[PDB]
């Protein structure tokens, strides 16, 4: 039982030690690519039934 | 006498009667057999059968305009009579066949229902038109007056008997499925086997095991009034019951409905 | 069943209506 | 994050009362079921009492019913159990313990094997 | 696009050959009905098994009774966490759930544990049409244990005193009176479990059983005969 | 012993919610107001696949957009083509239940498993001209709830006795196992670069496990109940969950916490699968009341619904073209749902 104790103690210890990206950041990030692939979906843009394979 | 133009009354009363009957058990079970038919989901063995009873109603419907067509207005009159006396008989055998399809299900559960399937659309269709063919040459090769009308004892009880036994079998059933119905009630109700006797009556066509060893000169107008009064709205009846008031069926249209809104 | 014989009766009316409308023409 | 903290216990003497609690941190307390369950030193689990969402049904076990009381308390967000009339054989650690799925009757909550909807549980001892 | 054709051809046989095998397989998997043998470890399930048959997880029971198909599925090597795998089990035509009545004055109460878990299985929200069989092991060591000059039930159940023996449930002849009490008492605590939620979809079916016993598989197939009626009925907007 | 333990322990996680508090600057629902919305998503099923006798439990599709396995429970294990609806190979299994199906990019390979314990992966090059069993994988103790190809060679499972495993096809080892849960494991999802996976349990947490290196690095714990789906937003640097307690939950690789919370209050029902769209700007959702929602990404609003099913949807899957979307669920139909 305490090995599972010092296992999770060295896995919180790892977890604390990293690198963490500000929240605006990414979330930019994630607009920046839905807006640079926003023409090329199939779902979010319509396409027309010359090129749709299922009809 | 006014005996004369009572009797006119009376026949003209009869018969605009089940013209209504027949008119109303006509449209309702048109659209019950385009619901069962278009829903993909209902599509089963027990509403095949559903399926085929109703469209025997819907024959039958047309055959008695049809035959109301001759008496309105031989080679056309004999065939209108025999597509008369054959919807008629197909119908009874096909409540036979859901008596029989519903004993089937109880009595022997461990069985495939696509094995008998095949022996249940013979016994619905085949042995109608059997003892019509049968029928039929024993009016031509024996004797003619006219067209067949006239009541003829040997020739009538040809097609009587299939329709007797049919009656008779089918009340059986109805008495071992209503002793099932108590035997699976009794270990959970007065009520809800009434109510299952109260839907299951037009079903298997109990009713007419009141007026079936009846003789029809005793009575003229006890039984020919009641008869077809019923047997002419017992189309709407099963159609409301069955169609209608299937929970399933009320959920395919509630969720069609929705579909269609959203859309 | 009651519809054959119904119908039987109702013919055989009409052809006793129609004999009787004859004999009353006639006379 | 789902957190039960336990709270209170202690060593008592028989036929004493003792009131412990449940402090629920990290959900949306109001819509779960929830229970006690005790385990004996050197015995299985076994469940003790439930109680429901809005706090209407309300079921033990037999050997200890009518002899606890479990209550509820939304607005503040803890789950209470008084013990009076105690007993030398209801030594136990304690665990209140959650059912996992929300809006729902059913509940899958003995398990020995690291069930990680329950607190760690407190000790209760009755020495003579 | 004539090789467009030919491949079109090839995939329609491929099409129809595959269909034919379905259409094959479709009936036998319709035939065989299927059993859950759902008991704890100290109860004696393979006992039931060892019966029945006269490293893996799942363990499977293959038989026939009048020519009629049954696949009983034992649960094995597996976690104690039954709530998702249980999820798998709503078209099996039963669950059978086997418990031992041990009432010796034993780490704990099993019997509460057996009818929680009872009443977790009635009360789920996907085992709502699945109907449960219910056997009631060691009657005979339960009637060995009346001796022990103490009563492990009434410490454990409050209510065992203040409780009468049915009138219309009729003993079988040499047993003791008290220990067909404590049979009428568990097997209304499981009822009451089972009336409690009275959906009317699903039932559920006590039967006793000894610890060396034959008659079990006839009682199972009788069983899988009334739920298959009662669904039936169910269909026809009967019951 | 067990005290200096605990309280370290809890200090730890003082400092993870310090630190994840302190990098909450904004939220990503601030920052979209000015936004145009997706407008109604009006999809229309175009194929209605068959054939099926138990209910269907899951699916996948194929990295050419062409082909795709459907896992039923009676045993068979059918690969469709989506385009004419003909099956192109039917497959009998050895036992019935079936949890995990996964089509190997390659499209030489299938895999299955359920609760046998054991991943059947069958041989599509069938030179006989028969499908056969190329190798069977027996190394758990639980039940196995997912699975999924990295390569030919190389297979992750997912385990119902807390454990995850890296397989190697050709030897049929486990390369490496991953001890980090402690409850059952029910999906996994690969990332596109196949590095990185992250794995949801039913302690209501997310691990971030590295395939190469071989343990955990992150761990997110924002749900309430079960996690039953996870899904990677296209880009791997964001990832969606789907739990019981009706929410889906939209977290961060980088943030090291919970970006968006999405949830709608006429819904109480489970979540059973989840997926991304090719773009990342719809993330579709299948609930368990019998319909699957089309969630606005970005602004945490219902673009459309997709209410096609008769029965609870088990299984959805979106083309790596993002071309059409099917959807199966436990009525034993396959709808194919194609925006127009
Ligand atoms: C298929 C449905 C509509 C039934 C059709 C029945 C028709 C085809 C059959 C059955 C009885 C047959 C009739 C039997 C007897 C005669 C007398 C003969 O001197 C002229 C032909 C005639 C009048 C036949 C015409 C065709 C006929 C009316
Ligand atoms: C008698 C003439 C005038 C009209 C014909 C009406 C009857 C006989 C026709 C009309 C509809 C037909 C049915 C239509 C559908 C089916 C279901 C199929 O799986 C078997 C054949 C079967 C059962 C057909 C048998 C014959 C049928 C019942
Ligand atoms: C003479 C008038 C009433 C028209 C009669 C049409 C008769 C001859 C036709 C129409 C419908 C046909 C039936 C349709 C379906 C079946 C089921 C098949 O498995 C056996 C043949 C059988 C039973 C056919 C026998 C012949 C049949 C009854
Ligand atoms: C289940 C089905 C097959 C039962 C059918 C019974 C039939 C075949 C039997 C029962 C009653 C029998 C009838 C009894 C009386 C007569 C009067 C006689 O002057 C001509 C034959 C005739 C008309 C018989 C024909 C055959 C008959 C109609
Ligand atoms: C036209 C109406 C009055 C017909 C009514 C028929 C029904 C309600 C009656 C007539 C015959 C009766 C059955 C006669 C015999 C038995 C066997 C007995 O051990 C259980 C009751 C049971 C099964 C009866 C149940 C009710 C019953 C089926
Ligand atoms: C509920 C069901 C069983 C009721 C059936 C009633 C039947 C059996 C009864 C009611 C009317 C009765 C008929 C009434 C009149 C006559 C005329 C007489 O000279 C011979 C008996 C006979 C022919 C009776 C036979 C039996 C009969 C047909
Ligand atoms: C589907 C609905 C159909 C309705 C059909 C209605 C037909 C009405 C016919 C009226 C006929 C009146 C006969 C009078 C006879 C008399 O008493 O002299
Ligand atoms: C949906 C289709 C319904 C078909 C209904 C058919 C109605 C036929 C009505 C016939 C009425 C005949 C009245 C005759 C009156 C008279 O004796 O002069
Ligand atoms: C489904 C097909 C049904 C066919 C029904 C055929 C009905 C034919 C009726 C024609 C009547 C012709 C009357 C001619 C004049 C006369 O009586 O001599
Ligand atoms: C054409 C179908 C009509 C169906 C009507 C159903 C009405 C059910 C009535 C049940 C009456 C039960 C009486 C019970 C009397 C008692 O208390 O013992």
């Amino acid at each position: 039982s305490i090995a599972q104790a010092r296992k999770l103690v060295e896995q919180l210890k790892m977890e604390a030690n990293i690198d963490r990206i500000k929240v605006s950041k990414a979330a930019a990030d994630l607009m920046a690519y839905c807006e640079a692939h926003a023409k090329e979906d199939p779902l979010l843009t319509p396409v027309p039934a010359s090129e749709n394979p299922f009809r | 006498a006014s005996l004369d133009e009572q009797q006119t009354m009376f026949y003209g009363s009869v018969k605009t009667g089940y013209t209504i009957g027949y008119g109303l058990s006509l449209a309702t079970l048109l659209v019950a057999t385009a619901i069962l038919s278009l829903f993909r989901k209902l599509h089963c063995t027990r509403n095949y059968i559903h399926m085929h009873l109703f469209i025997s109603f819907i024959l039958r419907a047309a055959a008695v305009f049809i035959k109301d067509l001759a008496l309105f207005d031989s080679v056309g009159c004999k065939a209108a009579m025999v597509f008369f006396q054959y919807c008629v008989m197909a119908n009874f055998f096909w409540l036979l066949v859901e008596g029989l399809y519903l004993y089937t299900l109880l009595a022997v559960s461990f069985f495939s229902e696509r094995k008998y399937f095949w022996g249940y659309i013979l016994i619905g269709w085949g042995v109608p038109s059997t003892f019509t063919m049968v029928w039929t040459i024993a009016r031509i090769h024996f004797e003619d007056y006219g067209c067949w009308d006239t009541i003829n004892s040997s020739l009538w009880w040809i097609i009587k008997g299939p329709i007797l036994t049919s009656i008779l079998v089918n009340f059986i059933l109805f008495i071992c499925i209503i002793r099932i119905l108590l035997q699976k009630l009794r270990p959970p109700p007065y009520s809800r086997l009434a109510r299952s006797t109260l839907l299951l009556i037009p079903l298997f066509g109990v009713h007419y095991i009141m007026f079936a060893f009846f003789p029809d000169n005793f009575k003229p107008e006890v039984k020919m009034v009641f008869e077809l009064v019923v047997g002419s709205f017992q189309g709407f009846v099963v159609a409301i019951l069955y169609c209608f008031l299937n929970g399933e069926v009320q959920a395919e249209l509630r969720r069609k409905w929705r579909r269609w809104h959203l859309q | 069943h009651s519809d054959g014989i119904f119908t039987d009766s109702y013919s055989r009316y009409r052809k006793q209506m129609a004999v009787k409308k004859y004999l009353a023409a006639v006379l | 994050q789902v957190q039960l903290q336990e709270s209170g216990g202690g060593l008592v003497q028989p036929g004493g009362s003792l009131r412990l609690s449940c402090a629920a941190s990290g959900f949306t307390f109001s819509n779960y079921k929830m229970n006690w369950v005790r385990q004996a030193p050197g015995k299985g689990l076994e469940w003790v009492s439930d109680i429901s969402q809005s706090g209407a049904s309300i079921s033990y076990t037999g050997s200890v019913k009518g002899r606890f009381t479990i209550s509820r308390d939304n607005a503040k967000n803890t789950l209470y159990l008084q013990m009076n009339s105690l007993k030398p054989e209801d030594t136990a650690v304690y665990y209140c313990a959650r059912c996992p799925a929300p809006f729902t009757r059913d509940c899958f909550d003995v398990t020995s094997t690291t069930y990680a909807y329950r607190g760690q549980g407190t000790q209760v001892t009755v020495s003579s | 696009t004539e090789d467009q054709r030919n491949e079109e051809k090839a995939q329609r046989e491929a099409n129809k050959k595959i269909e034919k095998q379905l259409q094959k397989d479709k009936q036998v998997y319709r035939a065989t009905h299927r059993l859950l043998l759902l008991g704890a470890g100290e109860s004696g399930k393979n006992t039931i098994v060892k019966q029945m048959r006269i490293t893996s997880g799942i363990f499977e029971t293959k038989f026939q009774v009048d020519k009629v198909n049954f696949h009983m599925f034992d649960v094995g090597a597996q976690r104690d966490e039954r709530r998702k795998w249980i999820q798998c089990f709503n078209d099996v035509t039963a669950i059978i759930f086997v418990v031992a009545s041990s009432s010796y004055n034993n780490q704990t109460n099993r019997l509460q544990a057996a009818l929680k878990l009872f009443d977790s299985i009635w009360n789920n929200k996907w085992l709502r049409d699945t109907s449960v069989i219910l056997f009631l092991n060691k009657q005979d060591l339960l009637a060995e244990k009346v001796l022990a000059g103490k009563s492990k039930i009434e410490d454990y159940f409050p209510e065992f005193a203040r409780y009468t023996t049915p009138e219309d449930a009729t003993p079988e002849p040499g047993e003791d009176p008290r220990v067909t009490r404590a049979k009428y008492f568990i097997r209304d605590e499981f009822l009451r479990i089972s009336t409690a939620s009275g959906d009317g979809r699903h039932y559920c079916y006590p039967h006793f059983t000894c610890a060396v016993d034959t008659e079990n598989i006839r009682r199972v197939f009788n069983d899988c005969r009334d739920i298959i009626q009662r669904m039936h009925l169910r269909q026809y907007e009967l019951l | 012993e067990l005290d200096q333990l605990r309280q370290e322990a809890e200090q730890l996680k003082n400092q993870i919610r310090d630190a994840r508090k302190a990098c909450a600057d904004a939220t990503l629902s601030q920052i979209t107001n000015n936004i145009d919305p997706v407008g109604r998503i009006q999809m229309r099923t175009r194929r209605t696949l068959r054939g099926h006798l138990a209910k269907i439990y899951a699916m996948h599709w194929g990295t050419d957009s062409r082909l795709l396995v459907s896992a039923s429970q009676d045993g068979k294990l059918i690969i469709w083509d989506s385009y004419t609806t003909n099956k192109v190979h039917a497959i009998p299994l050895r036992s019935s239940w079936v949890m995990t199906c996964a089509y190997a990019p390659s499209g030489n390979y299938v895999a299955c498993g359920g609760l046998d314990n054991i991943c059947s992966i069958y041989n599509l090059k069938t030179r006989e001209g028969n499908v056969r069993v190329s190798r069977e994988l027996a190394g758990h103790t639980g039940y196995l709830s997912c699975c999924r190809f990295l390569d030919d060679n190389q297979i992750v499972t997912s385990s119902g006795d807390t454990t995850c495993a890296l397989w190697d096809i050709e030897t049929g080892q486990q390369t490496t196992t991953f001890t980090g849960h402690t409850g059952d494991v029910m999906s996994l999802s690969l990332a596109p670069d196949t590095r990185l996976f992250v794995s949801g349990a039913c302690d209501a947490s997310a691990k971030l496990w590295d395939v190469r290196e071989g343990m955990c690095r992150q761990t997110f714990t924002g749900h309430e109940s079960d996690i039953n789906a996870i899904c990677f937003f296209p880009n791997g640097n964001a990832f969606a969950t789907g739990s019981d307690d009706a929410t889906c939950r939209l977290f961060d690789l980088r943030a090291d916490q919970e970006l968006m919370t999405y949830s709608h209050d006429n819904i109480i029902c489970g979540i059973t699968s989840v997926s991304f769209s090719k773009s990342g700007r719809l993330l579709l959702a299948g609930y368990d009341d019998f319909n699957c929602n089309v969630w606005d990404a970005l602004k945490a609003d219902r673009a459309g619904v997709l209410a096609g099913h008769d029965n609870r949807v088990s299984c959805l899957g979106v083309t790596d073209d993002g071309m059409a979307v099917a959807t199966g669920s436990w009525d034993s139909f396959l709808k194919i749902w194609n925006g127009s």
